[PDB]
C-alpha cells in the first residue's frame, strides 16, 4: 500500500524547489540530515540585528501629541430616521388591528394626514416636486386601502438618481467607437472630508433625558427560579429594564425594530413592488399628570412614512431604495440638516396638563424629505439592536460583582446607589452621577455604536485600545514603549471622513488626554 | 455641559470597561468586498516584499515562476516586511524544538494523524465553511462540490467505489493525467482541468470580532481540501503537546496556560533580573508565509517515518506552490456624462489598458506576463486562513530559541503566539539588554519572513498584557469574544436552534465572557429571535398570524399550558441550571398524554427528534 | 409557501385536509400542517421507548432535579459537577449546591456571628443602658441552634472563634479571651515590646485641631487581612519596617494601610486631606470618633484615597537585588520602584499562638480593656447595619426588631378586613344582605389603614371606591374580593379630580381594580385564598356565586357586556362624554380588553 503517483505531479514536485536545490531528492538529502552549528547561525542573527534600525521609544521622552483633525464643512446627520426633532401622532392600540396596512389606515380615517399639504416652495431642498407629488400620490394610495402605487415616475427618478445608463457589449466595441465616445476608466470617487460635529453632545443629552411614555421596547418573559443565583440575576434584568425602557433612545429602538420588521416583510413578498410602509412604534404606559408614577396606557404612534423601491435582494449586493417622510416641530438648521428637503405643512396641537384637565396649544408643523439606501444586511442588524441591552448589562455586572468579591457580600444596591462615575464637565468643572444614571450613557454609546457603524468605527474602536493601555500602563508608574507611535496617529487619523461618531469619540478622547496630562506624563498639549 | 464617556476610565480600570468600546457581536454591515483592485495590490505587496529578483521558466505551463526563497537580495529598508526564507535558520530551530519537547515526539504525533486519517472516511470533507466549485466555477459548500466532482468522475470514467480518503487522493492524482474529463453536458482537456483545480477565488465573507481584515480570504476547490485537512490534523497533534500554543482551543485553557507561565517565570528568573511584555501583532501573516519552506519542514519532520506520510504531506505545499488565482469581477468604462457604461472582464482588461487609469496601470503591467487568461500565477505566500497551526509551530519554533550569546548577558524571553497575535515575555538585569533582546528575537523573527507591526505592536511592565481579546493584568482577566447565533442565515430546524443556542451560551459561560444576568438577557433576546424568524408566538398573545389563527383555535382543548412547546403557543421553563437540558425533557413529563403521544409519533410523514424538522 | 416536504401515504391514513380554515399545509407542506398533526391527529403510546433511547438525557434531568440547592457568595480564588460547573461556580462568584454531604456547623458560625453583631449593634442605642441592654438582650434570645433549640447564654462562650462581635459580647460574660486583637476588619497580635499612651494633635482645614493617641516605644506585631500575612514594628507613630508573606494585589494594599493606620505613620496624622474638612465631624448621631476610624471610613469610599494614603508613605526607586522582594504601588510583585521600608516575599507568614487566657473591662462605648489600656475590641470595628433574614430565632425583649413596614400594615389591614366577616351580624355580609354600605365607611379597620393611603390624592380614590361599593350593594351584584380590595379607601371626604386606573399608598406602590398584583391577588377555581405576596389567607366564609359577579367591580357606573369588535376603543378619561346603550372596548390590563356599557 503506497498512494500511487502520476506524472505531472512528480514534474512539479522536482520543479518548486528552494534555489540551491533542483529535485526533491536533494533538497530531501540535505533536510534528513541538517545538522546543527549554532554558531554560524548566531553570526547571522548578529549580522541582521547590525543591518537593522529598531527604534525603542518610551512614550516619556518622546510623548504622543494631539490629534489633527479635518478641516471643512460640518459633519451632516446620517441616520435614516430622526431622534430629537421627531414628532408623533397617537391614538388607542386595537389587538384586532396591530398590523402596519390597518394601522396606517385608522391613524388617516380621522383626516389628520389629509390635512398635511405642504406648499410650493421649501426651505431647503433640491427636488421638491417629485417629493411633493410623490405625498399626493400617497395619500391617495391610502384612501384606495392599497398601499401600493402604480405609476412610476418619481419613484424611478429618484432611484435612478444614483446610477442609470446603458451597456455596449465589449464584441461591439472598436477603437474608431472608442474615439467617437471618448470612453475612460470610471473614475472612483472619495468620500469628503468633514469637520467636527457640534450637535452630538445634545441628541446625547436628549437621549438620556427620561421619555413621558414607556414600554417601547417589548421583551420575552422570564422563567421560574430555582435558587438565588437565578433569583438575583432576575432582579438585576427587571431593574435595569425598568429603568431604560422609560429612556428616549428605547423609543427609536422600538420605532427601527418595528419599521424593518416590515420592511424586511414588504422586501420579501413584493419584490419589484412599490409599496408604502409606516414608521410607527406601540407603548404599553405612560407617567400620570398628577402624580410621577406609571399608568398603564396601551397605545400607538406614528412618527412618518417610509416608501420603498423595487427591491430583490439577490443583485447588487442586495441593495435597494426607500423615501422617507417624517414629522417634526422644529425648524431646521442648514449644518446638520443638509440630505432633508424640508416644508412646511399647516398646523398641529400640543397637549399639556391643566390643573385637573387638559388643553391643547396649537403649533406649526414641517415635513422632512429625504431619500436613502439599504441593504439586507443593514436590516439584519438593526433589527438586532436589543442586543445593546446585552452590552450594557456587561458592565453593570462587571462593576456589581467584582467590589462584591473584594468585600465577599452582596452590594449591588449599595454601588448602583452610591458609586459615583464621571459623566462630563460643566463650567469647567466635572460631572458625576450613580451608576444607575450612567447606564443610560453607556446605553446610549452603544446604540450609536450600532448605527454608525462601518469600516471607519472598526478601525477607530482597534486602534484607540493601544491608547488606552497606554494610558492604564502611565496612571500605575509603568514605563510604556513603543517602536513607532505617529505611524498610529496617522493610521488613526487616515480613518476620520464622513462619520460623526468617530469624531466625537477622537475630540473627547483627546480631552481625556487633555485631562490626565494633569497626572499623566505621557502626553502633550 | 458637555459629556465625554471615557472619564469612567480615570478612577476605574480598564479590564472592565473596556467592552463598551467595541460594538456587539454578529455579521458586519460594512460588505467588505472582494474587487479586482484589491485582489491586485495585494499580490504586488506580496511580489514586493519578497525581495529577490530571480525567476525561472517552468516546463508545464512556459511561465516564469519568482522563486522567493532562500535567494535574500535588496537589504536596505529591512525593518518593512520580508518573505524571503532561509532553510538553514528553518531547520536549526525546528531541531532545538525537538530536543526540547523529545527525539521522538514529532514521530509519535505523525504516527498518530497517520493512524487517524486511516480510519477516516473522505465524507468528512463534507465539512467546510465553503470552496470553489471547478466546473460551474463558483463558491458553494463542500457537499456540492462534492457530488458534482464525483458524477463528474462516474460521468466520464466511472463511479469512485473507494469511500475513503487515500482512494479519494489517488484518484485525484490519476485524474491529473487524464486528458479528457466530462460533467454534466460538456467535456475538457487536460491543462485546463489542471489550471481549474489549481484555481482559487476571492470571498468577500469575513465575520468576527476583534478585525474582520479578511478581505479576500481564500477558497480553494476540492482536489487539494483533503491534503491540507491532513497537514492541518498533523499540525494539530503537535500544537496540543506545546505550552505556547492557544489556537486550538481557548478560555479556561487558555486562562490555565497564561498563569502557568506567568508563575513559571516568577520562579525560574533570578532576583536581579526583571521582566517585561510586549502586545505582538504579526502584520501580513498571509502575504509572507511560503509553501516551499513548509514542504521542507514537513520533510525534515517525517524524515523517519513511513514513506507514505513523507509523500502525502509533501502533496499540499506543492499544489500551493503554483496556484492560479482567479482575478474579480473586472473594470468597468464610462463616458463623460456617465450616459453610457461599459463592462468588461479581466481577461481583456491587457487589452484596453492603454484607457485604464496610471495607478490600475502601473498595478497591472508587470504582472501581465504571469497572467495565462484571466488568473495570475502566483508562485507563493499564503492567503488562505489555512495552515494556521502550522505557522503556529514555526512560532513556537521561533520563542524556543536560546544559545550562549544571551546566556553570557543573563537574558532570555518567552511568550506565546497565536495564528498571527502573540505575547513576548523578555527577561534582563538592565534597563538597555532588554532592548539588545528586543532586537534579537526581532532578527530571528524576520530571517524567516515573520514580521511584526510597529503602529500596533506596543509593550509595558509585567502587569498589563492583551493576548485574542483576552485584556489580562494582575487579576480580573476579562474576555471580549462573546458569540451568538443566528437563525435566519442558518434554519438548520425548529426543533435543533433552541437547543444549540442554549448549548452556545453555557459554553461562553464557562469562558466566562458572560455572566448570569447576561447569560438570561441573552436568552430572553434569542427566543424571542427565533421565536419571529419561524413566525410563532404564545397563546396569551393576541396575534393573527397563520400558524396562529389554528395554534388560538386548538388552545381550549389542553390544560398543561406550560408543556407547550415553543413552536405551539408555548412558554419558556428552562434557566441557567437547565440548558444542558432540552426543553422537551423538561415538559416530557408535564405534557397533556394526548399531545405528547400526538407529537412523538414515529407514525407521522416526517437532540430529542421531535414531529418538528424542516426537510 | 410549502417549502417543507412531507409523505403522503403518512399524510392520506392521517386524513390532513387542506385549507382546514384557509390554511393549505400542502410532496410539499407548510409548517402549520405539523401544528393541525400534532394538535388533531392520530396517538401513539412510545413514551417508554423514547426515555429508554434518550435515558442519558432523562438521568441529566433527574440529576439536576436531585439537588439540594444551597446559597451562593461573591468571592475569588485566594464528571457529574462539571455537566454543570458553568452554573456552579465561576470566578467572582460560587454557590455551595451540594449532592450528598451535609455539616452544619460552619453556616452556624456565620449565624452566630451575624446575630451577635446584630445585637451588639442593637446596645448602641442608649449612653448608660448599654451593658444592661445588651445583656438583657443576650438573655431575651434564644435560637434554635443547628438542630437543638439553645440560648445564646452560652454558645458565645462554649464557641471558640475569634472576632470583635464574639470578644466584644463575652467580655460582659467575664469569658475567657485569647489575646488577640481586632483594629477594624484587620487582625492584629504582639509578638514583642511595649510602651505607653502619648497624645499629639492634628489639624483640620488648617484651622482647627483634634487630639489623637498613640505609643512612644518600640513594638512589633502580626497583621493578618484576607489572604495575606505581615509583620511590621512601630515606634515614634510612626512605621519602622515590614514584611509581607502572602500576596494577592489587592488584599497587600488593604493590609498595608490598615497597618500604617495601626502606626498612624504620615504626614495625613499632621494634617487632614480637603474631604475631611467637608465634615470635620468626628462623630455619630450623638457619640465621638476618633481620627484612625475616621480616616479609615475615608479609606473605605474609594481607592484614591488609599492611593494617596501610600504616596504619604515615600516612594523611591529600587535597587538591584531588591527586585524579588520590592514592591509596587499596586502591589505588583516586582517593580523597577517601590516604597520605602518594605519587603514583599511568597509564602504566608506562620502565625503564632498565645495560651493565655484573661477577662477585660467594658466601658460607656462599649470598649474593652485588658491592661495598659490596649484596646482588643470595639463596635467601632464593625460594618454598618446590614440588615439579614434571622431563622431558628427567638428574640423577646424589646428592641428585638422594628418588625413595622408598610408592607406588613398593608398585610394586617387586610387581614383584619377579611377577619371581621367573622359570618356573623354587625359584619360585611349582614350588611351586604341589608344593603347599608354607609357604614362600611366607617369601620375602624378602614381608619387604621388610612394612614397608609397616598395623601395628596386621597379623596378621588375614596369617590371612586365608595362608587364601585355602593354599585355593588345596591344591586347585589358584587364581588368580596375587589370590595375588600378598594374598602381601605373609602374612609375620606369625596372630591373632584382626574383618575387613572390606578390607587397608590404612601409607599408608592398601587393597587387596581380588576386585575391581579403582588400586593394583592386572587382567582377562581381557589376563591376561599387571597395571596399577598405570595402569602396565602383564607376567607372564614364560603361563596361560590358572591364573588362570580364583577360586572360592576371594573368600572365605576359601567357594566361588561358581550364582546363586540366594532365597538372603538377608548381610555378612562373621554368615558364622562360617552351615552347610553353605546357599548365601549377598554383595556382592563395588560393585553385584557373587554367591552362595556354605561350604567
Amino acid at each position: 500500500i503506497e498512494m500511487k503517483k502520476g506524472k505531472t505531479f512528480l514534474e512539479l514536485r522536482d520543479e518548486s524547489v528552494p534555489l540551491p536545490f533542483q529535485t526533491y531528492e536533494q533538497m530531501k538529502d540535505y533536510c534528513e540530515k541538517f545538522k546543527g552549528n549554532p554558531r554560524e547561525l548566531a553570526s547571522k542573527v548578529s549580522q541582521m540585528q547590525s543591518n537593522i534600525k529598531l527604534p525603542i521609544k518610551h512614550y516619556e521622552q518622546n510623548k504622543f501629541r494631539q490629534i489633527r483633525l479635518p478641516k471643512g464643512p460640518m459633519a451632516p446627520y446620517t441616520h435614516k430616521f430622526l431622534m430629537e426633532e421627531a414628532w408623533m401622532f397617537t391614538k388607542i392600540s386595537d389587538p384586532e388591528r396591530s398590523r402596519a396596512g390597518e394601522i396606517l389606515i385608522d391613524f388617516f380615517k380621522k383626516g389628520n394626514l389629509s390635512a398635511i399639504r405642504p406648499k410650493d416652495k421649501p426651505l431647503q431642498g433640491k427636488y421638491p416636486i417629485h417629493y411633493k407629488n410623490l405625498w399626493n400620490q400617497i395619500k391617495a394610495a391610502i384612501a384606495d386601502r392599497t398601499m401600493v402605487i402604480n405609476e412610476n415616475d418619481h419613484s424611478e427618478f429618484l432611484g435612478g438618481i444614483g446610477r442609470a445608463s446603458k451597456k455596449i457589449p465589449e464584441i461591439s466595441l472598436t477603437q474608431d467607437v472608442i474615439t467617437t465616445e471618448g470612453l475612460k476608466q470610471s473614475e472612483n470617487k472619495l468620500p469628503e472630508p468633514r469637520s467636527f460635529p457640534r450637535w452630538f453632545n445634545a441628541e446625547w443629552m436628549w437621549a438620556i433625558k427620561d421619555s413621558d411614555l414607556t414600554g417601547w421596547v417589548p421583551m420575552a418573559e422570564y422563567p421560574p427560579a430555582d435558587n438565588e443565583l437565578e433569583d438575583y440575576a432576575e432582579h438585576l434584568n427587571k431593574t435595569m429594564e425598568g429603568v431604560l425602557q422609560g429612556t428616549n433612545c428605547a423609543r427609536e429602538m422600538g420605532k427601527c425594530i418595528l419599521t424593518v420588521g416590515a420592511l424586511m416583510t414588504e422586501c420579501r413578498l413584493f419584490p419589484g413592488k412599490i409599496k408604502v410602509v409606516p414608521i410607527y412604534a406601540r407603548s404599553k404606559e405612560r407617567k400620570s399628570m398628577q402624580e410621577g408614577l406609571p399608568v398603564p396606557s396601551e397605545m400607538d404612534c406614528l412618527f412618518g412614512i417610509c416608501v420603498k423601491s423595487k427591491s430583490h435582494l439577490n443583485k447588487d449586493d442586495g441593495m435597494y431604495t426607500i423615501i422617507t417622510f417624517e414629522f417634526s416641530i422644529r425648524e431646521p438648521n442648514l449644518e446638520k440638516h443638509q440630505k432633508y428637503t424640508v416644508f412646511e405643512a399647516g398646523h398641529t396641537t400640543v397637549r399639556m396638563k391643566k390643573g385637573e384637565s387638559v388643553i391643547g396649544r396649537e403649533v406649526p408643523l414641517y415635513l422632512y424629505c429625504r431619500t436613502t439606501a439599504l441593504s439586507k444586511i443593514k436590516n439584519d442588524w438593526l433589527s438586532k439592536a436589543r442586543r445593546c441591552f446585552i452590552t450594557t448589562m456587561d458592565t453593570v455586572e462587571t462593576i456589581c460583582l467584582r467590589e462584591s468579591a473584594k468585600a465577599e457580600e452582596n452590594l449591588v444596591e449599595k454601588t448602583l446607589n452610591e458609586k459615583q462615575m464621571w459623566i462630563g464637565k460643566k463650567n469647567g468643572e466635572l460631572i458625576a452621577q450613580p451608576l444607575r444614571e450612567a447606564l443610560r450613557v453607556q446605553l446610549v454609546q452603544q446604540f450609536y455604536f450600532c448605527i454608525y457603524n462601518d469600516s471607519q468605527l472598526e478601525g477607530f474602536c482597534n486602534e484607540q485600545k493601544k491608547i488606552l493601555m497606554a494610558l492604564e500602563g502611565d496612571k500605575k508608574n509603568k514605563s510604556s514603549f513603543g517602536f513607532n507611535p505617529e505611524g498610529l496617529l496617522e493610521k488613526i487619523e487616515e480613518c476620520l471622513i464622513n462619520n460623526p461618531m468617530c469624531l466625537f469619540m477622537a475630540q473627547r478622547l483627546n480631552e481625556l488626554v487633555i485631562e490626565a496630562s494633569k497626572r499623566g506624563a505621557k502626553f502633550f498639549k | 455641559m458637555e459629556i465625554n464617556p471615557y472619564l469612567m476610565f480615570l478612577n476605574n480600570d480598564v479590564t472592565s470597561l473596556i467592552s463598551t468600546t467595541y460594538p456587539y457581536t454578529g455579521p458586519p454591515p460594512m460588505s467588505h468586498g472582494s474587487s479586482t483592485k484589491y485582489t491586485l495590490e495585494t499580490i504586488k505587496r506580496t511580489y514586493d516584499y519578497s525581495r529577490t529578483s530571480v525567476e525561472k521558466t517552468s516546463k508545464v505551463f512556459n511561465i516564469p515562476r519568482r522563486k522567493f526563497c532562500n535567494c535574500l537580495e535588496d537589504k536596505d529598508e529591512l525593518v518593512k516586511p520580508t518573505g524571503n526564507v532561509d532553510i538553514s535558520s528553518l531547520l536549526g530551530l525546528a531541531e532545538m524544538m525537538e530536543k526540547r519537547m523529545g527525539e521522538g515526539f514529532f514521530k509519535h504525533c505523525v504516527m498518530e494523524a497517520e493512524t487517524e486519517i486511516l480510519k477516516m472516511h473522505f465524507s468528512r470533507l463534507t465539512e467546510g465553511r465553503q470552496t470553489y466549485d471547478w466546473t460551474s466555477e463558483r463558491n458553494m459548500p463542500a457537499a456540492t462540490a462534492l457530488q458534482l466532482t464525483v458524477d463528474a468522475i462516474k460521468e466520464t470514467e466511472g463511479p469512485f467505489k473507494g469511500t475513503t480518503m487515500l482512494e479519494y487522493c489517488n484518484k485525484m492524482i490519476e485524474m491529473l493525467d487524464w486528458k479528457e474529463i466530462k460533467f454534466k453536458i460538456d467535456s475538457i482537456k487536460h491543462d485546463e482541468f489542471l489550471i481549474r483545480a489549481l484555481t482559487i477565488n476571492t470571498m468577500a465573507k469575513d465575520g468576527e470580532r476583534g478585525k474582520l481584515q479578511r478581505r479576500a480570504i481564500a477558497t480553494p476547490g476540492m482536489i487539494v481540501r483533503p491534503f491540507s485537512k491532513i497537514v492541518e490534523t498533523v499540525a494539530q497533534k503537535i500544537c496540543e503537546k506545546l505550552k505556547e500554543s492557544g489556537l486550538p482551543v481557548g478560555g479556561n485553557e487558555k486562562k490555565a496556560k497564561l498563569k502557568t507561565t506567568v508563575t513559571s517565570l516568577n520562579a525560574r528568573m533570578n532576583s536581579d533580573q526583571f521582566a517585561v511584555n510586549i502586545t505582538g501583532d504579526n502584520s501580513k501573516w498571509n502575504e509572507c508565509q511560503q509553501p516551499e519552506a513548509y514542504l521542507a519542514l514537513l520533510a525534515y519532520i517525517t524524515k523517519d517515518s513511513s514513506d507514505l506520510m513523507k509523500d502525502l504531506c509533501s502533496v499540499a505545499p506543492v499544489l500551493f506552490c503554483n496556484k492560479f488565482v482567479k482575478l474579480g469581477q473586472g473594470i468597468r468604462l464610462s463616458n463623460k456624462r456617465k450616459t453610457k457604461e461599459v463592462i468588461i472582464k479581466a481577461e481583456k482588461m491587457g487589452k484596453y489598458k492603454n484607457l485604464m487609469r496610471e495607478e490600475y496601470k502601473n498595478l497591472f503591467e508587470p504582472l501581465e506576463k504571469y497572467i495565462q487568461k484571466d488568473v495570475c500565477f502566483l508562485p507563493g505566500g499564503m492567503l488562505m486562513g489555512m495552515f494556521n497551526m502550522l505557522s503556529t509551530v514555526l512560532g513556537v519554533s521561533t520563542l524556543c530559541y536560546m544559545d550562549e550569546e544571551l546566556k553570557a548577558k543573563g537574558c532570555f524571553w518567552t511568550g506565546l503566539q497565536s495564528s498571527d497575535d502573540f505575547v513576548l515575555f523578555a527577561v534582563a538585569s538592565n534597563w538597555s539588554n532588554i532592548h539588545w533582546t528586543i532586537r534579537r528575537f526581532n532578527a530571528v523573527c524576520k530571517l524567516i519572513g515573520i514580521n511584526m507591526s510597529l503602529e500596533k505592536s506596543y509593550g509595558s511592565l509585567p502587569e498589563l498584557f492583551e493576548f485574542t481579546s483576552m485584556f489580562f493584568d494582575g487579576e480580573f482577566v476579562s474576555n471580549l469574544a462573546m458569540e451568538l447565533p443566528a437563525f435566519t442565515t442558518a434554519g438548520v430546524n425548529e426543533g435543533v436552534d433552541f437547543t444549540a443556542a442554549m448549548s452556545i451560551i453555557k459554553t461562553n459561560m464557562i469562558n466566562n465572557s458572560l455572566s448570569p444576568s447576561t447569560a438570561l438577557m441573552a436568552l430572553r433576546i434569542c427566543l424571542q429571535e427565533f421565536r419571529a424568524t419561524y413566525r410563532v408566538h404564545p397563546w396569551d398573545s393576541r396575534v393573527k398570524g397563520g400558524r396562529m389563527k389554528i395554534i388560538n383555535e386548538f388552545i381550549k382543548t389542553i390544560e398543561n399550558k406550560d408543556g407547550l412547546l415553543i413552536a405551539d403557543g408555548g412558554k419558556l421553563m428552562n434557566n441557567i441550571s437547565t440548558l444542558h437540558i432540552p426543553e422537551e425533557v423538561l415538559k416530557f413529563e408535564k405534557m397533556d398524554e394526548q399531545y405528547r403521544n400526538r407529537v412523538f409519533n414515529p407514525k407521522n410523514p416526517f437532540a430529542v427528534v421531535s414531529t418538528h424538522s424542516f426537510r | 409557501k410549502f417549502p417543507i416536504i412531507a409523505n403522503k401515504r403518512m399524510l392520506e391514513e392521517a386524513q390532513i385536509p387542506k385549507e382546514h380554515n384557509n390554511v393549505a399545509l400542502w410532496v410539499l407542506a407548510s409548517a402549520s400542517c405539523i401544528n393541525y398533526w400534532n394538535f388533531c391527529g392520530p396517538c401513539v403510546n412510545n413514551s417508554e421507548v423514547i426515555k429508554e433511547v434518550y435515558k442519558s438525557r432523562f438521568g441529566r434531568l433527574e440529576r439536576r432535579k436531585e439537588i439540594m440547592w444551597k446559597e451562593l457568595r461573591f468571592t475569588l480564588v485566594d464528571p457529574e459537577r462539571m455537566e454543570l460547573i458553568h452554573a456552579l461556580g465561576g470566578e467572582t462568584w460560587i454557590q455551595e449546591a451540594n449532592t450528598a454531604g451535609i455539616s452544619n456547623v460552619d453556616q452556624r458560625k456565620n449565624d452566630i456571628r451575624a446575630v451577635c453583631r446584630k445585637v451588639c449593634l442593637a446596645a448602641n442605642a442608649s449612653i448608660m443602658n448599654a451593658k444592661s441592654k445588651l445583656v438583657e438582650y443576650i438573655k431575651s434570645t434564644s435560637m434554635r441552634i443547628g438542630e437543638t433549640e439553645r440560648k445564646l447564654e452560652e454558645l458565645i462562650l462554649e464557641t471558640d472563634d475569634v472576632s470583635p462581635e464574639v470578644t466584644l459580647c463575652k467580655s460582659a460574660l467575664g469569658g475567657q479571651l485569647g489575646k488577640t486583637l481586632s483594629f477594624g476588619p484587620m487582625l492584629l497580635k504582639k509578638i514583642s515590646g511595649s510602651g505607653v499612651k502619648v497624645k499629639d494633635t492634628v489639624y483640620i482645614q488648617g484651622v482647627r485641631a483634634v487630639q489623637f493617641e498613640y505609643w512612644s516605644e518600640q513594638e512589633e506585631f502580626y497583621g493578618e487581612y484576607k489572604s495575606a500575612t505581615a509583620l511590621f514594628s512601630r515606634k515614634e507613630r510612626s512605621l519602622e519596617w515590614i514584611t509581607i508573606g502572602g500576596g494577592i494585589n489587592e488584599d497587600r494594599k488593604r493590609l498595608l494601610a490598615m497597618c500604617m493606620i495601626f502606626c498612624r505613620d504620615g504626614d495625613y496624622f499632621k494634617d487632614a486631606p480637603a474631604t475631611i474638612t467637608m465634615a470635620d465631624l468626628s462623630t455619630k448621631l450623638g457619640r465621638e470618633i476618633p481620627y484612625q476610624y475616621v480616616m479609615m471610613n475615608w479609606i473605605q469610599k474609594s481607592e484614591d484615597n488609599l492611593e494617596a494614603l501610600l504616596y504619604s508613605r515615600g516612594i523611591v526607586e529600587t535597587n538591584p537585588g531588591k527586585m524579588g522582594s520590592s514592591m509596587g504601588i499596586d502591589g505588583s510583585k516586582r517593580a523597577i520602584k517601590s516604597l520605602r521600608a518594605v519587603t514583599i516575599q511568597s509564602g504566608k507568614i506562620d502565625m503564632p499562638e498565645s495560651k493565655e487566657k484573661i477577662h477585660l473591662e467594658l466601658s460607656d462605648n462599649l470598649e474593652a480593656f485588658d491592661s495598659s489600656g490596649r484596646i482588643v475590641a470595639t463596635i467601632l470595628d464593625l460594618p454598618s447595619d446590614k440588615k439579614v433574614t434571622f431563622q431558628d430565632v427567638s428574640f423577646q425583649h424589646p428592641d428585638l426588631a422594628v418588625l413595622r413596614d408598610e408592607k406588613t400594615a398593608i398585610t394586617k389591614g387586610y387581614e383584619a378586613l377579611i377577619k371581621r366577616l367573622g359570618t356573623g351580624d354587625n359584619d360585611i355580609p349582614s350588611l351586604i344582605a341589608k344593603k347599608d354600605y354607609l357604614s362600611l365607611y366607617n369601620l375602624p379597620e378602614v381608619k387604621l389603614m388610612a394612614p397608609l393611603i397616598r395623601p395628596n390624592r386621597k379623596g378621588v380614590y375614596s369617590r371612586v371606591a365608595r362608587k364601585l361599593v355602593s354599585t355593588q350593594v345596591t344591586t347585589g351584584h358584587y364581588s368580596l374580593h375587589e370590595l375588600i380590595k378598594v374598602l381601605p379607601f373609602t374612609y375620606f371626604a369625596p372630591k373632584q379630580g382626574m383618575f387613572e386606573g390606578r390607587l397608590f399608598f404612601s409607599n408608592d406602590s398601587f393597587v387596581e381594580p380588576g386585575v391581579n398584583n403582588n400586593v394583592f391577588s386572587w382567582s377562581k377555581a381557589d376563591s376561599s385564598k387571597i395571596y399577598c405576596h405570595g402569602i396565602a389567607i383564607r376567607v372564614p366564609l364560603v361563596v361560590g356565586d358572591e364573588h362570580m359577579d364583577t360586572s360592576l367591580a371594573l368600572l365605576e357606573g359601567f357594566s361588561v357586556c358581550e364582546n363586540d369588535p366594532r365597538a372603538p376603543m377608548v381610555t378612562r378619561q373621554d368615558l364622562i362624554d360617552v351615552g347610553f346603550g353605546q357599548k365601549v372596548r377598554l383595556f382592563v390590563g395588560q393585553g385584557s380588553v373587554r367591552t362595556f356599557k354605561r350604567t
